[PDB]
């Protein structure tokens, strides 16, 4: 598993949730440019 | 959009870009003064950009109009992404022409196996990142509820559907959120979320617009 079910994280500005399959799923927005 | 094609300028005349100093989400023009997008695309101060092809060059099809109201569904839940829909009222009506045109709302929900058109300016790679200058398009079918639920156990509500390809390779992706899924000439979906992009057994998940036709009409009428 790449994640523990129920955890959360951000990838850049998108929010992600860890499903019961142990896989992240994230929203699909664009984000501010990096420094 | 991963595995897509160049739409061609203004061939998707209802596609808008939401801009917060930079492009961050898509949306769909549903009448001259209202846009449908994803609730997770909410920000105050959005500028809506209509008539775009090359999102980084001023080409002459464009109208930039500030949002006057950006209305997240009251039952949007950021924890589950249920009810991931937002209405944006434009501060003034867009001028409608061949390049800037509305898309109709559905009269019934879409069926598994119908081909749809998904579009946006999001990432075109499943590994790493490449953002296109021009609007990209993808033909993708509605997937069965059972295959959607199997791919995303415990996460698919009645307000979501999956579209794409279980074999992977073709999907929406980061930067496409809020944009359209059009099937049978109607706005059936809103780009919402997924596990990665274009991965096997992880199709895109989309807000099911047909569940919100009354809500949309009522929200427009009262605002
Ligand atoms: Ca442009």
């Amino acid at each position: 598993q790449e994640c523990e079910p129920g955890q959360t994280k951000k990838q850049d500005c998108n929010t992600c949730r860890c499903g019961s399959d142990g896989v992240w799923a994230c929203t699909r927005m664009g984000c501010p440019p990096h420094a | 959009i991963v595995g897509g094609y160049t739409c061609g300028a203004n061939t998707v005349p209802y596609q808008v870009s939401l801009n917060s100093g930079y492009h961050f989400c898509g949306g769909s023009l549903i009448n001259s003064q209202w846009v449908v997008s994803a609730a997770h695309c909410y920000k105050s101060g959005i500028q809506v950009r209509l008539g775009e092809d090359n999102i980084n060059v001023v080409e002459g099809n464009e109208q930039f109009i500030s949002a006057s109201k950006s209305i997240v569904h009251p039952s949007y839940n950021s924890n589950t992404l249920n009810n991931d829909i937002m209405l944006i009222k434009l501060k003034s009506a867009a001028s409608l022409n061949s390049r800037v045109a509305s898309i109709s709302l559905p009269t019934s929900c879409a069926s598994a196996g119908t081909q749809c058109l998904i579009s946006g300016w999001g990432n075109t790679k499943s590994s790493g990142t490449s953002y296109p200058d021009v609007l990209k398009c993808l033909k993708a079918p509605i997937l069965s509820d059972s295959s959607c639920k199997s791919a995303y156990p415990g996460q698919i509500t009645s307000n979501m559907f999956c579209a794409g390809y279980l074999e992977g390779g073709k999907d929406s992706c980061q930067g496409d959120s809020g944009g359209p899924v059009v099937c049978s000439g109607k706005l059936q979906g809103i780009v919402s979320w997924g596990s990665g992009c274009a991965q096997k057994n992880k199709p895109g998940v989309y807000t099911k617009v047909c569940n919100y036709v009354s809500w949309i009409k009522q929200t427009i009428a009262s605002n």
